[PDB]
RNA sequence: GCUCCACACAGAUGGAUACGAAUAAGGCGUCCUUGUGGCGUCGCUGAACCAUAGCAGGCUAGCAACGGUGCACUUGGCGGAAAGGCCUUGGGUGCUUGCUGGCGAAUUGCAAUGCGUGGGGAUAAAUCAUUUGUAUACGACUUAGA
RNA sequence: GCAGUCAAGCGUUCAUAGCGACAUUGCUCGGCUCUUCCUAUCAUACCGAAGCAGAAUUCGGUAA
RNA sequence: AGAACUGGCGAUGCGGGAUGAACCGAACGUAGAGUUAAGGUGCCGGAAUACACGCUCAUCAGACACCACAAAAGGUGUUAGUUCAUCUAGACAGCCGGACGGUGGCCAUGGAAGUCGGAAUCCGCUAAGGAGUGUGUAACAACUCACCGGCCGAAUGAACUA
RNA sequence: GGCCAGCAUCAGUUUUGGUGGCAGGAUAAAUCCAUAGGAAUGUAGCUUGCCUCGGUAAGUAUUAUAGCCUGUG
């Protein structure tokens, strides 16, 4: 059959970087929801 | 340790089976891989074909008679998994492959001729037993090549003539090991003993 | 009209199976499976040997195709026992792979004239055996 | 949990004998002979006393204690293919068009012609298989029997029989036209 | 356009060669598989149609037919190909001895200028026996797993005023290798 | 590769209250300062004390008792996940307690992925009687004359090239 | 290409030592009911096996046996997958360390590895120019002409 | 979407410190022309379900 | 989003993170030798196709990273657990049989006998059988299971967590 | 007296082996030996069932014609 395309695993330093700061907001929002 | 090192590439596993060839290579060691055909790989079938099937699928959109040139020949099928393994843009490399043979199947003269095989890259010492491998003659016939049947004929033959010439050798081993054994307790014999051999 | 299924006929590892240990500060000693802890581990004892009563892997050994009766659990005296009792050492140096580990030592601990020995008598040899040949 | 030791007892009668080199198996017996390779399954066959058979995984998860028991019944099913046999029968039914059923040997295939299905012009040509005979009941009517010794023939030829007679475009309900499986048997009774 | 037929460019001869052949069958008589001519020509025909289905059965229709010169084509060799893991490979190739004019004018581009000195050493190399023509026919016939015939046109018996004949590859349908090269 | 170690404190002796009562347990680690450390993470556990507030009396290496009979041994054993807290029971053949905790701490981070710094020791205590050993896979090894193969044995090579074919035989 | 004259000179260092297939199986030896056959034996590394001693291997005296090997003549058979090599029939011919004699080695000084040109002649062919037009921007192609 | 009805559990013990999914109940800048690609396919190909008598059709699957 | 304090870059080369403004390492004269950091050791590529216990098969696995987004789940993939259950007074599965009479309970209505539907849903008899679990007939019948009982002989069952 | 080298005995920095003496802990724990109890996946024996002649099976039997565990020294 016609093959489909297939998705990368090259993860690209701007999805890599934003990854660490949308992690880091994770924790911020954690730390504030812990208190209530 | 010899000039030249006939690998037997049946039953092994063209990565492990590269990668010790790769830097045999690089070493400057000559190397010849034959029955490449009979080599293998790792997973039930249709899983590598729909592997090679996706690279099969990379062509130079705008001019495909310029981009990834996809060989069918398990020959070819297992060179690019030796090449890719070799730094072959450089100089080094070029004159390293170029120390380099796959046969599929076996010719002369290297058919008269001792062939190894690689330890580290024998399906069956690596693999687990009962793990779906996928033999290398299959996967290319069922995407492009079209001599798996010659090959094929052309090998049960040269086997045959092959079978022969042993028989042969069976016999006139036993002659010689017969007669050694003859020449057993014989002061010289006696002696050697003493001093293994 | 017999019912022929033949074999695949192995060593198994059982109590009372000599083995020969491959590596470690023994390496090429003969011990008895005493007892059999799970699938990977065993544990052994050569008290003549010398190799003291350990838990080693079965990656660690290679079993040999001699057995004796040992009963399970033997302290060193009972392995001593029933090792001399049963003589699986002069079993062992009668096969011949005993006899092949012994050739290769036999080979390392050489001297260059008894090599050059070797040399001449290889070459006497030689002469006597293709004089023994092309007649038949 | 990975089980140490796991075997199957495969019973043998009389008449017939098992020879077993590495996983290709005969049954010889009364009838005749049954061959199978199974050098996919990874098993060990112990032959105890003649008349009883052990398979044997060692070192298997639950993956290849699947398989163990899978080779008994397979190598069972030769045994009882050669002492016993198999026996199929098929009938056939119609609403209007009379369905015309034939043996015809063109080339030495021994082909079933299955004509006149539901007032159809094709004429579908099944292949018979190597060891599977086909003759027709006497006395009752519509009905072709389907006998040999392997269970994968005589079996797979009667679902090749009855998928080439597939009401096409068309009711389950209303069209009964079609060949059937009646009986699954075997030859000799006991 | 339609991408098959490219890349668009001028051929490599103006007598194409043909691709591929009628398969083979082991078990019937030998005849060639291919012939050749010279198109030359285009003309209409009548003729009632014994085409039963058609609005035209047993009526009359008109159409325009072709008409090819086809002098008879003569063989002046054989060609036994090996079956290899690389395709086919042409071990040896026999040809006839005594070979045309028109022939001997197709191995050169200036024919006048020459000496005419073909196939002069080919023809002493026949002068005996056979012995090295027969060796040569017992290679073929022992390997080569298709044969094909060497043959060409006759140039001068069409109206053409070109001289120089062309050389061409016919397999042969015809079972039995033995009667292929006997042939 | 680890060691049992006896580990004592009793909250540092001041006015008023001398001689406190000396909290004896065993623990499992590859050094004395690891078993100190893992000591005073237990007692902050056990009731409310510090680190500061105590004192390490003894640290002693346990010695197995006998490290030549196979023993049949049970440990209770409980572990932070990626959920809350859980108790569990694995049964261990093995010849030594350090051997046996040492088959376990692998098999934990294996099967749970647990590290070190989760796993509670609880009781490591030997099975006397067999057929009151629970878990099948170690009742396994328990029957009467076991004899058992090692099919398909790996040869391991010291060189590239063979010249062989290899056989797979035992 | 042949002939006549003149000149020029990417890593050898004992041997790539050939059954095929299976791996939960095999190899070899023997035997017979000739078979998916019985019995014995082998592996667990090529750590092998074959070759291997002579001024970098000289010169000679022999003794034992019809062997081993080199060189070139030679009877065929075989090899098409890159066959370009494999066995075999013999005659000659040296050498043989199978065993025993007979001579020579220095001073090397205590290490420094120790097959093209530039012209002739003879004869095959191609190109240009001519003609062609199934070709054609120019190239190229197809032709034609002692 | 808002409010309520349930309600697996968790809440620092734990249903009466509280959060709470699927349901459920309340009214209510545009366009001409070409090349290539995607499938989330209108038709063509083969199927499954459907009161699918036949014809016609509706939904769904593979499919570029 | 606002302050404070703190590092880094800025005036800073070099090792590594395949690649690079802020990521990990790192006291820059010119050289020699040894040892290391971070990162690594299949080949590209210098360095173990190391050793040991495990887990995973992915119809485009995974190598990825405060374990952050689609993330709550679905799955008869697989391995570990936990909590309740049965079990040689015979566990699960499997067929063989009983599976009852009041009773065709009342309204319903052409015909509804457990099984189109509306409400209780009760008694007796047992080893156990529901005013009935689905298939079925117009209505019944017949079959089915839930409940027992007969041979069969060791483990099995459910709900969750990882 | 210039260019390059080899060896020896030396000195500084370093890398890599071989072998001896001690000291610590439960003065290692073990093993081994002597003694006292136990159960077993039960050992010889003994009893019993039904068969290919003696194998197996279901009880006893604390080791007797295998052994093991625990305790003390």
């Amino acid at each position: 059959m016609r093959v489909r395309k297939r998705q990368s695993r090259r993860t690209s330093t701007k999805l890599k970087e934003g990854i660490k700061k949308k992690a880091s907001a994770h924790r911020k929002k954690e730390k504030k929801m812990a208190k209530k | 340790v010899e000039p030249v090192v006939v690998i037997d590439g049946k039953g092994h596993l063209v990565g492990r089976l590269a990668s010790v060839v790769a830097k045999q290579l690089l070493n400057g060691q000559k190397i010849v891989v034959v029955r490449a055909e009979e080599l293998n790989i790792s997973g039930e079938f249709f899983r590598n074909k729909l592997k090679y099937h996706d690279f099969l699928r990379k062509a130079t959109a705008f001019n495909k008679t310029r981009g990834p040139f996809h060989f069918r020949a398990p020959s070819r099928i297992f060179y690019k998994a030796l090449r890719g393994m070799v730094s072959h843009k450089t100089a080094r490399g070029k004159a390293a492959l170029e120390r380099l043979k796959v046969f599929e199947g076996i010719p002369p003269p290297y058919d008269k001729k001792k062939r190894v095989v690689v330890p580290q890259a024998l399906r069956v010492l690596r693999l687990k037993p009962g793990r779906k491998y996928t033999t290398l003659g299959k996967l290319s016939t069922s995407v492009g090549w079209k001599y798996e049947d010659v090959v094929a004929k052309l090998e049960a033959k040269r086997k045959v003539s092959s079978a022969e010439y042993y028989a042969k050798k069976r016999a006139f081993t036993k002659k010689v090991a017969s007669a050694n054994a003859t020449a057993a307790e014989s002061d010289v014999a006696k002696q050697l003993a003493a001093l293994g051999y | 009209t017999d019912s022929i299924v033949k074999a695949s006929n192995w060593r198994l590892v059982e109590v009372g199976r000599v083995v020969l240990i491959k590596k470690g500060q023994s390496a090429g000693k003969l011990a008895a499976i005493v007892e059999i802890i799970d699938q990977k581990k065993v544990l052994i004892d050569g008290p003549k040997a010398g190799v003291p009563r350990q838990a080693i892997n079965l990656g660690q050994v290679v079993l040999t195709p001699l057995t004796f009766a040992l009963p399970r659990g033997a302290r060193t005296a009972t392995v001593s026992k029933k090792w001399a009792a049963a003589a699986v050492c002069e079993k062992w140096a009668a096969s011949s792979w005993a006899k092949k580990i012994a050739q290769r030592e036999r080979r390392a601990a050489l001297t260059d004239f008894e090599r050059f020995q070797v040399m001449v008598l290889r070459k006497q040899k030689r002469y006597t055996v293709k004089k023994a040949l092309a007649k038949a | 949990m990975k089980y140490i030791q796991t075997e199957q007892q495969i019973e043998v009668p009389e008449g017939v004998t098992v020879s077993i080199k590495s996983r290709i198996v005969k049954v010889v017996g009364p009838r005749g002979t049954l061959t199978k390779n199974l050098k996919h399954i990874d098993v060990t066959f112990t032959k105890v006393n003649n008349q009883l058979i052990k398979v044997a995984v060692h070192n298997g998860g639950r993956k290849h204690v699947a398989a163990l028991r899978t080779v008994k019944s397979l190598v069972d099913n030769m045994i009882t293919g050669v002492t016993k046999g198999y026996k199929y029968k098929m009938r056939y039914v119609y609403a209007h068009f009379p369905i015309n059923v034939n043996i015809v040997e063109k080339d030495g295939a021994k082909f079933i012609e299955v004509r006149n299905f539901l007032g159809d012009k094709k004429i579908r040509n099944v292949p018979v298989r190597d060891g599977v005979t086909i003759e027709f009941s006497t006395n009752v009517k519509d009905e072709i029997v389907l006998s040999g010794n392997s269970v994968e023939d005589v079996s797979q030829n009667a679902a090749d029989l009855q998928q080439i007679c597939r009401v096409r475009n068309k009711d389950i309900r209303k069209f009964l036209d079609g060949i059937y499986v009646s009986h699954k048997g075997f030859i000799t009774e006991d | 356009g339609h991408l098959g037929f490219l890349p668009r460019k001028r051929a490599a001869s103006i007598r194409a060669r043909v691709k591929a052949f009628p398969k083979d069958d082991r078990s019937k008589p030998v005849a060639l598989t291919s012939f050749l001519g010279y198109k030359a020509g285009m003309t209409t025909i009548v003729r009632d149609l014994d085409r039963p289905g058609s609005k035209f059965h047993k009526r009359e229709v008109v159409e325009a037919v072709t008409v090819v010169d086809t002098p008879p084509v003569v063989v002046v060799g054989v060609v036994g190909y090996v079956e290899t893991p690389r395709g086919l490979r042409s071990l040896t190739t026999v040809w006839a001895e005594h070979l045309s004019d028109e022939v001997k004018r197709r191995f050169y581009k200036n024919w006048y200028k020459s000496k005419k000195k073909a196939f002069t050493k080919y023809s002493a190399k026949y002068a005996q026996d056979g012995a090295g023509i027969e060796r040569e026919l017992a290679r073929i016939k022992k390997y080569a797993s298709v044969v094909r015939v060497l043959v060409h046109t006759q140039i001068r018996k069409t109206p053409l005023a070109q001289k120089k004949a062309h050389l061409a590859e016919i397999q042969l349908n015809g079972g039995s290798i033995s009667e292929k090269v006997d042939w | 590769h680890f060691k049992e170690y006896q580990v004592i404190g009793r909250r540092l002796p001041t006015e008023s209250v001398p001689e406190p009562k000396l909290f004896r347990m065993r623990i499992f680690a590859s050094n004395e300062v690891i078993a100190k450390s893992r000591y005073w993470y237990f007692l902050q556990k056990l009731h409310k004390v510090k680190k500061a507030s105590g004192e390490i009396v003894s640290i002693n290496q346990i010695n197995e008792a006998h490290p030549t009979k196979v023993k049949n041994f049970g440990v209770w054993v409980r572990y932070d996940s990626r959920s809350g807290t859980h108790n569990m029971y694995k049964e261990i053949r093995d010849v030594s307690r350090v051997a046996a905790v040492e088959t376990l701490y692998q098999d934990m981070a294996a099967r749970h992925r647990a590290r070190f710094r989760s796993i509670h020791i609880l009781k490591v205590a030997e099975i006397e009687k067999t057929a009151d050993v629970k878990r099948q896979y170690v009742k396994q090894f328990l029957t009467k004359d076991l004899k058992f193969p090692l099919p398909h044995r790996v040869q391991k090579s010291t060189k590239t090239f063979s010249y062989k074919r290899p056989s797979t035989f035992y």
